[PDB]
């Protein structure tokens, strides 16, 4: 049993016709102090998987080292390490889910909420969640923390059920994700303007975008607001 | 406690106050909080004095044994050893450590390890109870690639303000300069920094 | 308890009061708080009295074995390192707060150590319930380059401040002087400013005052021959 | 001679006699054949009875839905090693949601056998194994020796008189590797291969044991009247 | 005759496995020498690189145990590196526990005690090495302490080890009989190294190039090894007088 | 790995002999001579510093060792075995006595502890016996001055005077003629030097002889003043000069 | 609830001219309930006397433990243990249970058989030694005993005068404590004679 | 368990123990025998926590019976009581202590004397002319302090015991359903079947 | 005699005969080599084709440790795998505590101490392999060779197995004719030639060539297997030189 010290906020994600998108901001909070401003919370594994992590940053850095070791280990005595026997998103998730549930069962959890986003060998989209309790679930859209309450409602308007996925392009999906990040910046006190975004597509592969900013913000209407009654 | 480390053109400088308190009593007014774990790898300690002394002694041992086998360790390696002790024993430790060092290949580097045992590489770092009062000042006044004299002034002015507002900080301002030229100790007394 | 340590020209001096208490009651009026770790390394203890004695004797024992193993006279930094690592491991549950002082081939040394395992360096230190009274005197009269005579005077004055002003401290002043290139001189009851005045009355009873039911000889001797 | 008392002793020419004696136990065992195409992999095994009242000792063990082996030598040692393979296949599925690659299974068996050849008190395993499987890189066949040596092959045979079947497969190499999408013809080739190792006895209905795994075929073992079609 | 295979007493009260470990000590066919100056301690050792395919920079029998302590080994390299790793670990642990640098004589005693255990416990074999530890001790000054497979150790004014140790030993003995002092009366370590090389040349009757020698020097607060070019400068000075 | 020698390496032979112990005693017989003499007001122990090389500094090799402030030890046999036994003896004096009773053990009981360690190396699994015989001299309040011999088997005996190692048979005869119950410490030292000269071939002086006494308390060697009851160690190693002074009155 | 005051009782020791005295009450109780008036708290191992107050199960256990240890001491040392040495043994034995201690207040009294010097000592439950020249007190009426001893005691009292002093110290202290009394014993100890006297006192 | 009383007279020891077993709301039994014979001339009664009482008593019984067989000899009451005290003194610093209080009544055949020992769950032992555990002594000791004589007969002891039980039945709030009474003397152990 | 019946026993010579017998198993194995080039290392091994039934390119012999170290060995193949497994554990623990990937000299001693430990007791058998290994670290390229005794040194070129004498002679020519150094691509070509030339000691059966390399410029300091066109080019160069 512990308490989280340095923490990261929401991770948000969704499926579209040819793949998946995932995003998270670059802040490391120390309670209400916005202490660290250059923290990368999306960690790519190969060219087919991106793992997005919220919660305790010390535990995130540990998980990052576990994934790095997983890639090293998979390559051992494996001639097809960059082909048929490469790490799949499904393999990476199941491993993390096993670790998370084992750690909660020893009453010593990794204080995180994790979303694994990727594309499988057969082109199928992969998107699944796991947290400090070992709880897992899948959905056309997934989000952690504040994102669950504010991003999901917006992302579900684009893809409401499974049959909406083939009708959703990458342009429409990215647009929806970027808007959700703006909404979170307006309303989450532990969020930042700077964020990272990753697209995993079955045709164009992994596109990793750093140093993105929330833009097109509405503040002008504040000038007319006076007093409290 | 008020501690900081700042990278500059020729390397890195560590800074600290000298006050150690038991409640409101000053148990030591001339404490040395800048501790050597290797020739040109030092650290600033905050939190439990017992914990940070224990950790620093273990790190000094680890780096002494590393040096005998593999030669001079990098600052990153020293930070990693600090992290391993802080992360794995997070339930039983209260330690906030800043690691600073000079390589010839990497030059001046600063790593901060907060309570949870995470690591963060930064151009400069501030920690301790007094640091809260100088987040604004340090963010506005820090520049990359400053001179030795400019960096001494930046730290002197920063810790002066931390001491002024934080009751748990005070005494003399100690500094350790890490460059290719060697290791230099500096000390600044109240009559100097209080009039800044 | 009041304990102090003071560095001087060619060595270091340590001093203590002689009162030990259980709550508000004085258990012993002439307690010995200056303990020997080794011939020229001495320490004074505050806190849990059994812990201060036990940790002193354990490290003192191991220091003696270390000295014999290495064919070298014991060092103060060794006593310090062994004390702090023992205390840290027990996470403050061994309630020993010590001032450690001594001379060795490296020179003269003065350290403090707290129950959780933290240590500190200084030219003048004080510990115990009378430490604030003692430190007030030390902060008023300490200077660089004190002589032996000046340091003994300063140390005993600091203990006196504890004796008169702290209820936890009292009775006599004990002093130990450790000078470089000399035998450490332990000065038991260096000052005696608290002798009890003669009582108004003798309370010796007439013989036969106490009522007795039975008398018998107690056999303390072993089983006898023949 | 003076160097065969335990597995912890090299001979003056650098040989390990206890390991060589363990290898000898395989040669006394009954013949078993392995071969594969690009779609399927087949095991054929001649089972041995004690007498006419007794059953015929089983030779083929299933390790997972996609993997299994045949044995020759000490049967209890095959049970220990196949149990270990079952556990490792299982660990891979439970922890990584991943079917264990046949090549990695061979590496694990090698390392387990090696530890018994370098330490005092223990003994080498006294059994040889032919592992077939279908994974993400297609059909596979492996040969295991208790020396620790594991080898990937198109076809092979181990046990008594296995040299006859091995030569036949070496001739037929170009034909049986091309038998894709036809399980019956691949088994026919395996039954014809194991026939080159028979003397005095022939393949009967309780004598023959066949196993197959492939593209859309879970590892299944055929015994009894299920192999009469191939007799 | 299993009293010859393990470390138990023979009928003569001898330990044959220990005696045979002393013989393994000369398997490398290398000679080493150590001497003391006023402010320093010097150790030199022969360097032989018999294969052209070898990287000569990796061929070494001198070890930097701690900042202050150096160690030269006579014996096979596997056992040498075994002893080197253990000595490094012991020196580091000592500093951590007792708060000061492990003295040269104390490390020698510790490694000698470990060796004694291998002569008494059957499951462990002796290491086929002789270890010469050097430093400038903060209490005792320039120091040479040498350990062997029997678990014996002692301090030396100077010492020699290897197949031709006797020739070097007698040469050193004769010099100290003349001077009547326990050290080389010289200010600089450079000249103490020159003395050491000169007297090894005299004793062995062989000339040395820069690649034929290996040199370690202990001064106050550091032990270091010389490069081939540093040794060359030493050889030039010897030849010029 | 693991120590797989869990069985005894010393066993009874058909004749009832414990071979390894006998062979250990043979190793002691080859060792350099050491002796001990008890006087009315002290005990003396002595041996030869047989230097292996003249380049070796024989002062760095201590054959006579302080075990406690009032107890000293010398040996004959295998030097390394002696060194580790001195380490174990010094520690056991603390762990099994001083940390319990707050005082150093009496001579006879420390001897008993050393003897136990040597006995166990004669029965425990996978070890050989120690190849040394020890002579332990000491003083304690209630037993006075005493001298003990400890052998590889773990057996120990008290002596008025004795010798072990190389020339022990001749030395013991020499001691029988000279010893009486009225000897003063200086007389015992004189007899020790006379006895030791017979077994020494080469140089015989303060630099080649190691000699120590258990005698009066030495307050000058205590290292501190102020505690009346603490009066200093009774063990004292004689200097090279002190030995040479008594070699002129020889 | 407090283990050191469940059973009740007191011990006091004093020094005189060439003599020592040690005394105790006889009560054992279960809080308010008086259970026994014959529970003696002073034991002896040779010529060394040990009084123990506190939790009665630990009093009995420690007596058995020190009888055990002093018997082995005598067999090995071939002599009776002295007061100074036994004091260190009590201290060592108590500290070895530092974090699960015996809830007791031991008191040692005796004369060194070689020097003839009178000796007394006291301990807290975990082993800290109090070696007073004058007197040592222990138990549920230790405050009362401190008051009595401080006023009644004078140095160099003859054996028969010391008896009166220590008796009056115990009796009057016990009569101001609910959990002490129900009888009392006084030991007068000289170099080679020890007298034991049971005192008459109120039984409430 | 509740009331356990003991009295040592001239030539015997008498133990009286209540018959009720109550589990919270209901009295489950009214004929429970809270005693175990440890040896032919030694009886132990017990009271404390449910389960632990019988477990401890049977454990002690097994151990004394083992000693009796091994040595072909009956331990003295003093020796048995010391063994029991040590077991409880050991138990009080265990992970989960035995919460059991006992009385040991024995006739010493060597000394020809009855003996009564009272031991609580801490390992507090006393030898007494009469004893009890719990609240039993609070009601009965004033009667025993008045009437008890060391030269009493067994019949006089039983009569004094009846007076004690009558006072308990009057002033105690709990119904303990009477007592089973057992006598320990030179001839062994017997139960008084009408009380 | 009897000194050779038990590991860790010194003979009257001061020799460990069991270790010398392990060397015989190494000398019985196939030929493996290592070449240190300008900014890296190349490893190559001879794989004997015992039968047509062996699947080409499948039974891989060279092994990677971490991502920057290559290992090849001759002798008992299982023993080599056991040593590489330990090496992988040593590399993982080093990187765990110190962050940086294990330096090659550091890694060399880890293998060395482990192999040496198997010469200390009679309850274990010495390793029946000689291992050639190396890679690129912060101080550049390093090539090592480790023997059953635990003995290891750094090398410019290394060879072991049945055709080691032939290979060594070829390596010595390259050292003499190129004091300035050899390129990584040249070293691959030369490695192919040397294995083909060393195959004369194993001429009865035909073989399969297997090459790997770590180079700062060619592989970014990572260990990779030589495949496809680059492998065929090296095979052609080798076949041209033997004719
Ligand atoms: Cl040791
Ligand atoms: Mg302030
Ligand atoms: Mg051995
Ligand atoms: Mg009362
Ligand atoms: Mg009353």
């Amino acid at each position: 049993t512990q308490q989280p010290i340095v923490t990261g906020t929401s991770v948000i994600s969704m499926k579209y016709d040819n793949g998946v998108i995932i995003a998270a901001d670059n802040l490391g909070s120390y309670g209400s102090l916005l202490r660290f401003n250059g923290v990368e919370r999306l960690i790519p594994v190969g060219d087919n998987t991106v793992v997005g992590i919220s919660g305790d940053i010390s535990d995130m850095q540990h998980i990052e080292r576990l994934l790095k070791d997983l890639v090293t280990e998979n390559a051992y005595d494996n001639p097809l390490a960059d082909a048929e026997e490469a790490l799949e998103p499904s393999y990476i998730f199941e491993y993390l889910a096993t670790v998370m549930y084992q750690r909660r069962s020893k009453m010593n959890p990794l204080w995180n909420a994790i979303i694994v986003a990727g594309v499988q060998s057969n082109g199928d989209q992969f998107l699944r969640y796991v947290n400090l309790l070992g709880v897992t679930y899948s959905s056309p859209t997934l989000a952690t923390g504040f994102g669950a309450h504010m991003a999901n409602p917006l992302l579900r308007k684009v893809v409401d059920r499974e049959s909406d996925i083939p009708k959703t392009t990458v342009q429409v999906a990215e647009e929806a994700i970027v808007n959700a990040m703006r909404v979170l910046y307006y309303r989450d006190a532990r969020s930042s303007r700077n964020f990272s975004l990753a697209i995993i597509d079955k045709n164009t592969g992994l596109t990793f975008k750093k140093n993105l900013q929330v833009e097109n913000m509405k503040w002008d209407f504040a000038k007319d607001i006076k007093g409290y009654g | 406690t008020s501690i900081m480390a700042v990278t500059f053109k020729d390397g890195v400088i560590l800074g600290a106050d000298s006050r150690t308190t038991t409640g409101a009593y000053i148990a030591n007014r001339v404490t040395d909080k800048l501790t050597r774990v290797h020739d040109k790898i030092w650290c600033c300690r905050s939190g439990s004095a017992a914990d940070t002394q224990a950790i620093a002694d273990i790190v000094q041992y680890h780096l002494e044994l590393y040096t005998s086998q593999y030669g001079t360790p990098s600052t990153e390696t020293a930070a990693s050893v600090f992290k391993e002790l802080c992360y794995e024993n997070k339930d039983n430790l209260t330690a906030g450590i800043i690691v600073a060092g000079y390589d010839d290949k990497n030059k001046g580097e600063v790593y901060t390890i907060p309570l949870g045992g995470s690591v963060h590489k930064l151009p400069y770092a501030i920690a301790g109870s007094g640091s809260t009062f100088i987040y604004g000042y340090c963010d506005k006044n820090f520049r990359e690639n400053m001179s030795k004299e400019e960096t001494v002034d930046f730290i002197k002015h920063s810790l002066s303000q931390a001491i002024k507002w934080d009751g748990s900080s005070g005494g003399v301002i100690r500094m350790v300069v890490l460059t290719a030229a060697g290791v230099e100790r500096l000390i600044f007394y109240p009559d100097e920094y209080e009039q800044l | 308890t009041t304990i102090v340590g003071v560095k001087f020209n060619n060595g270091v001096v340590i001093a203590a009061d002689t009162r030990s208490t259980q709550g508000p009651i004085v258990a012993d009026k002439n307690c010995a708080k200056l303990h020997r770790i080794s011939p020229k390394i001495w320490c004074a203890g505050a806190g849990t009295a059994a812990d201060t004695e036990a940790v002193t004797q354990l490290i003192g024992s191991n220091i003696e074995l270390h000295s014999l193993y290495t064919s070298r006279e014991p060092r103060v930094v060794s006593a310090l390192q062994m004390l702090k690592q023992h205390l840290f491991k027990y996470q403050g549950h061994i309630g020993a707060y010590l001032i450690v002082a001594g001379v060795d081939p490296t020179g003269s040394h003065l350290f403090s150590i707290h129950a959780h395992g933290s240590t500190d360096v200084g030219y003048y230190l004080s510990l115990g319930s009378g430490s604030l009274a003692a430190m007030a005197v030390l902060e008023s009269h300490w200077k660089q380059d004190l002589t032996k005579e000046e340091a003994i005077k300063l140390a005993s004055d600091a203990i006196q401040a504890g004796i008169w002003n702290d209820l936890g401290s009292g009775s006599n002043v004990d002093v130990c002087v450790m000078e470089i290139g000399k035998d450490a001189e332990y000065l038991r009851n260096y000052l005696t400013p608290n002798v009890r005045e003669e009582k108004q009355k003798s309370y010796k009873f007439p013989r036969g005052t106490t009522a007795v039911l039975k008398e018998s000889i107690v056999n303390i001797c072993d089983i006898q021959e023949e | 001679n003076n160097y065969d008392g335990d597995t912890v002793t090299f001979s003056p020419t650098g040989r390990l006699f206890q390991v060589e004696y363990a290898l000898e136990a395989i040669k006394q065992g009954s013949v078993t054949v392995g071969l594969r195409s690009n779609t399927h992999a087949v095991l054929v095994a001649l089972k041995r009875n004690a007498d006419e009242l007794s059953s015929y000792q089983k030779k083929i063990i299933k390790c997972d839905e996609h993997m299994g082996l045949s044995l020759a030598g000490l049967a209890p040692d095959a049970r220990v090693l196949s149990n270990y393979l079952r556990q490792q296949c299982n660990y891979s599925s439970l922890v990584f949601n991943r079917k264990l690659a046949v090549e990695r299974a061979g590496h694990l068996l090698c390392d387990k056998a090696q530890k018994n050849t370098q330490s005092y008190g223990g003994r080498p395993y006294g059994v040889g194994l032919l592992i077939i499987g279908y994974d993400k890189s297609g059909a596979h066949l492996l040969e295991f020796q208790p020396s620790g040596n594991v080898t990937e092959l198109y076809g092979t045979a181990i046990g008594a008189r296995s040299q006859g079947a091995k030569t036949y497969l070496e001739r037929t190499l170009d034909t049986f590797i091309k038998i894709d999408g036809n399980p019956d013809e691949l088994i026919k080739a395996g039954v014809e291969a194991i026939s080159q190792s028979l003397r005095d006895e022939s393949l009967t209905v309780d004598n023959l044991s066949i196993a197959i795994v492939g593209k859309d075929t879970p590892f299944t073992i055929y015994d009894g009247e299920a192999v009469a079609k191939y007799i | 005759g299993y009293d010859r295979h393990i470390t138990i007493f023979s009928p003569e009260g001898r330990l044959y496995q220990v005696e045979y470990a002393f013989k393994a000590t000369n398997q490398t066919n290398i000679n080493s020498l150590a001497v003391r100056g006023k402010d320093c301690t010097v150790v030199i050792s022969q360097k032989k690189v018999p294969d052209k395919l070898l990287d000569p920079t990796t061929v070494s029998y001198i070890f930097c145990i701690s900042r202050t302590i150096g160690m030269v080994v006579n014996g096979p390299i596997p056992d040498a590196r075994n002893a080197a790793l253990r000595a490094k670990a012991e020196a580091a642990e000592f500093r951590y526990k007792y708060g000061y640098d492990m003295p040269c004589d104390v490390l020698a005693k510790r490694m000698a005690n470990l060796s004694q255990i291998y002569t008494q416990r059957a499951y462990m074999r002796p290491l086929g090495v002789i270890l010469t530890f050097v430093s400038v001790d903060e209490e005792l000054g320039p120091s040479i302490y040498k350990t062997d497979p029997a678990g014996y150790y002692v301090g030396y004014k100077a010492t020699a080890t290897g197949p031709k140790q006797q020739e070097i030993t007698t040469n050193l003995e004769n010099h100290f009989k003349k001077s009547k002092i326990d050290h080389i009366n010289e200010e600089s370590w450079e000249k103490v190294v020159e003395f050491a090389i000169t007297h090894m040349i005299d004793a062995l009757g062989t000339e040395f190039s820069k690649n034929d020698l290996e040199v370690g020097v202990a001064t106050k607060d550091k032990f270091f090894t010389l490069s081939a070019e540093n040794i060359e400068e030493r050889l030039v000075a010897i030849a010029e007088q | 790995m693991t120590d797989r020698y869990s069985f005894s390496l010393t066993t009874f032979s058909p004749s009832g002999k414990l071979g390894q112990i006998d062979y250990a005693l043979t190793a002691v017989k080859q060792g350099v001579t050491s002796l001990g003499i008890k006087a009315t007001n002290g005990v003396v122990i002595a041996t030869e510093k047989k230097s292996s090389s003249p380049l070796a500094m024989s002062e760095t090799l201590s054959k006579v060792s302080l075990l406690t402030p009032d107890i000293g030890a010398v040996y004959s046999g295998m030097g390394p075995d002696y060194r580790v036994l001195v380490d174990k003896s010094r520690k056991v004096a603390h762990t099994s006595y001083k940390r319990i009773y707050g005082e150093y053990p009496p001579t006879k009981l420390l001897v008993s502890e050393v003897a136990k360690i040597m006995q166990e190396a004669t029965q425990s699994g996978g070890v050989r016996p120690f190849g040394v015989s020890l002579l332990i001299a000491g003083h304690d309040e209630f037993n006075g001055f005493s001298l003990y011999q400890v052998d590889p088997s773990g057996s120990y005996f008290p002596w008025k005077a004795t010798a072990i190692g190389k020339g022990s048979v001749a030395a013991k005869t020499f001691l029988e003629k000279r010893w009486n119950d009225e000897l003063e410490l200086e007389d015992a030292i004189h007899i020790a030097l006379l006895t030791l000269k017979e077994s020494v071939e080469g140089e015989f002086n303060g630099d080649t002889i190691e000699l120590a006494i258990i005698g009066d308390e030495n307050p000058d060697l205590l290292g501190y003043t102020g505690i009346p009851t603490d009066k200093g160690p009774r063990f004292r190693k004689l200097t090279s000069q002190e030995i040479n002074d008594r070699l002129e009155a020889l | 609830s407090d283990p050191s005051s469940i059973n009740g009782g007191i011990v006091v020791a004093m020094t005189g001219k060439d003599c020592v005295a040690i005394a105790c009450d006889l009560r054992l109780g279960s809080q308010s309930l008086g259970v026994s008036n014959k529970f003696e708290k002073i034991f002896h191992y040779g010529h060394v006397f040990l009084g123990i107050t506190g939790l009665a199960t630990d009093v009995t256990t420690l007596n058995e433990m020190f009888r055990y240890k002093t018997n082995l001491y005598k067999l090995k040392e071939e002599r009776a243990i002295e007061p100074e040495t036994f004091t260190q043994l009590v201290s060592s034995s108590l500290y070895e249970r530092r974090f699960g201690p015996y809830f007791v207040g031991p008191v040692v009294a005796g004369i060194n058989s070689k020097s003839g010097k009178p000796f007394i000592a006291g301990f807290d439950l975990i082993g800290c030694i109090d070696e007073a020249k004058d007197f040592i007190v222990s138990g549920t009426a230790s405050d009362q005993l401190f008051g009595m001893c401080e006023s009644l005691y004078e140095p160099n009292l003859e054996p028969e005068d010391l008896f009166e002093t220590i008796s009056q110290a115990l009796l009057n202290a016990a009569d101001r404590d609910a959990l002490s009394g129900w009888g009392a014993v006084v030991y007068i100890i000289k170099k080679d004679e020890v007298v034991k006297r049971y005192l008459k006192m109120r039984q409430d | 368990m509740d009331i356990i009383l003991g009295i040592r007279v001239q030539d015997s020891v008498i133990l009286a123990s209540s018959k009720a077993v109550t589990r919270g709301i209901s009295v489950l039994k009214d004929s429970d025998d809270k005693t175990r014979q440890l040896s032919p001339h030694t009886l132990m009664s017990f009271a404390g926590e449910a389960g632990d009482t019988v477990q401890f008593a049977e454990y002690i019984q097994a151990n004394i019976q083992l000693y009796s067989i091994r040595e072909d000899y009956e331990l003295s009451p003093q020796a048995v009581s010391s063994f029991v005290r040590q077991e409880l003194a050991k138990s009080i610093r265990s992970r989960r202590p035995y919460q059991v209080n006992v009385l040991i009544g024995g006739y010493d055949k060597k000394k020809n004397k009855p003996e009564l020992y009272q031991i609580d769950y801490l390992g507090t032992k006393v030898e007494l002319p009469y004893g009890a555990h719990g609240y039993s002594g609070f009601y009965t000791f004033s009667l025993l302090d008045h009437h008890y004589r060391p030269d009493m007969t067994t019949e006089e002891g039983l009569d004094l015991l009846k007076l004690c039980v009558q006072e308990l039945e009057k002033r105690m709030p709990m119904d303990f359903k009477g007592v089973i009474v057992k006598i320990v003397d030179k001839d062994g152990i017997r139960q008084v079947d009408d009380f | 005699t009897g000194y050779d019946l038990s590991n860790s026993v010194f003979s009257p010579d001061g020799r460990n005969f069991q270790v010398e017998y392990a060397v015989k198993a190494v000398e019985n194995g196939t030929t493996s080599i290592g070449i240190k080039c300008n900014d890296g290392v190349v490893f190559a091994v001879e794989k004997l084709i015992t039968s047509k039934l062996l699947v080409p390119q499948k039974n891989v012999k060279i092994q990677v440790v971490d991502r920057h170290i290559g290992c090849v060995y001759s002798g008992l193949i299982p023993d080599g795998r056991h040593l590489v497994n330990r090496g992988r554990e040593e590399a993982a623990s080093f990187k765990k505590l110190y962050k940086t990937p294990i330096p090659i000299p550091a890694f060399a001693d880890r293998l060395g101490q482990y192999v040496q430990a198997h010469t200390l007791y009679n309850s274990v058998r010495p390793f029946g392999v000689s291992t050639i290994f190396g890679g690129v670290d912060k101080n550049g390229a390093h090539l090592y060779m480790l023997e059953p005794s635990g003995s290891y040194w750094g090398y410019k070129g290394a060879a072991t197995g049945k055709g080691r004498q032939s290979a060594k002679a070829e390596l010595e020519k390259l050292v003499d004719h190129h004091p300035e150094g050899l390129s990584a691509r040249e070293a691959v070509k030369q490695a192919a030639k040397i294995i083909y030339l060393a195959h004369e000691d194993n001429k009865e059966k035909d073989f399969e060539l297997e090459i790997s390399w770590c180079s700062l410029s060619e592989t970014n300091g990572l260990h990779k297997f030589v495949k496809g066109d680059l492998l065929q080019e090296a095979i052609d160069f080798a076949q041209k030189e033997i004719n």
